[PDB]
């Protein structure tokens, strides 16, 4: 009920500068913090980079319920606050996949949601950009994650929007196709699927370097989708 | 005279009566104050009846509440179950379409 | 006449005062009797208020009782969904030692 949210911030900082300690009172801590995110709030012009740069931090706690919970709370930031997020995009990004590698199943749950939201919610070209280098370079299973966040943000551009990034989007695609993993290969089958449905055979020219084997099951998954 | 002594006669017959008609009625405010009292605890235990009656139907309302939680974890449980057979299908699936494409080529 | 005269005067006003006596004790008893009316009224009405109480627990409780149902018709639709899936997991595990 206070109308200056600067004070509740920075009890909000205080506590959660605990890091690895604390796990109850930095509970509530965070879920303060996410009822605030729901809030018609003043607190994000000035503070939304401190707050963003200790939640992202706290996502390497030694305790899965705080980095959980952590996530759950990026989620809701990304999806009242997307603007906000134009020069931490890569940073966010990468922290929210790297998640996906936790052993704890809570965690991973989280992460994906979060990686949900941030690809209905973070600009789409951004975002697109932002994947590219991380598909072709970051270890599974991040890459896998990467790979799944671009077909969802895909969905959501125009046609001439993506014709203007596929030069940046089909390389990661074209080495994921030839991936040891089954999944870095199906989620590459996914994504070239869903550039179809958008750019039908105008995808053709740019899969010229696959295989006729590759195609075919290609062809096939796009068939798929078309039917049933 | 005569008349006028029988009248004399019925109206202390009249007075007679009016003073058991007067002592009747007496009898009769304290008899109605009391029943005042006797009402009163009559919506005293209705009301105490009333509040047990809700308690017992909310004691039910328990019950029930119990029975619908269980039931909405054990929805979410198969939900997940069904997602994680659902994803079984379809790395299976991309495998074995593969696998089928490798041997006719 | 005059002194019988004048004795029935004086049991006539014997008899007017009774009947007033008289008609005081009755307006107590009324009076009573009123106070006892305003509490029946008191009464009536929270049987009413309850009997009316009662009805919208009673419907709560068949509301949830048919949550219940539902939720256990869904349940089975659930579990033969779930036997589908593992009927095609299990066909296609077979498929791939093949």
């Amino acid at each position: 009920f206070s109308l200056d949210h600067s004070d509740l911030v920075a009890e909000l900082l205080k506590e959660l500068s605990n890091h690895n300690e604390r796990v109850e009172e930095r509970k509530i801590a965070l879920y303060e913090l996410m009822k605030l995110t729901q809030e018609e709030f003043s607190v994000w012009d000035e503070h939304f980079k401190t707050i963003l740069l200790l939640l992202l931090e706290t996502l390497g706690d030694k305790e899965p319920t705080i980095r959980a919970l952590a996530l759950k709370v990026l989620r809701e930031i990304l999806r009242h606050q997307p603007a906000r997020f134009k020069n931490y995009a890569e940073l966010t990004v990468m922290k929210t996949l790297e998640a996906h590698k936790d052993p704890h199943k809570e965690v991973v749950r989280s992460a994906e949601e979060a990686a949900s939201v941030l690809a209905t919610s973070i600009s789409p070209e951004q975002c697109i950009k932002v994947l590219c280098p991380i598909i072709q370079t970051a270890d599974y299973p991040i890459n896998l994650a990467a790979i799944k966040m671009q077909t969802k943000v895909i969905e959501r551009v125009s046609k001439e929007t993506l014709n203007l990034l596929l030069p940046e989007i089909m390389p990661g695609l074209i080495q994921g196709y030839d991936n040891s993993e089954s999944s870095v290969r199906k989620a590459c089958v996914f994504c070239l699927v869903a550039v179809h449905a958008v750019i039908g055979d105008e995808l053709k020219p740019h899969l010229s370097q696959l295989t006729g084997s590759k195609m075919k099951l290609l062809n096939l998954y796009i068939k798929r989708a078309q039917t049933g | 005279t005569t008349a006028l002594q029988e009248a004399l006669k019925e109206k202390q017959q009249h007075i007679e009566q009016l003073l058991a008609e007067r002592d009747l009625e007496r009898a009769e405010v304290a008899k109605a104050t009391s029943h005042v009292g006797e009402i009163e605890q009559e919506l005293a235990l209705a009301r105490d009846g009333h509040d047990q009656h809700v308690l017992e139907l909310e004691a039910k309302m328990d019950q029930l509440r119990t029975m619908v939680e269980a039931a909405d974890r054990e929805k979410v449980e198969l939900l997940n179950q069904l997602e994680e057979e659902k994803r079984k299908v379809e790395d299976l699936q991309f495998r074995v379409e593969e696998e089928s494409i490798t041997k006719g080529d």
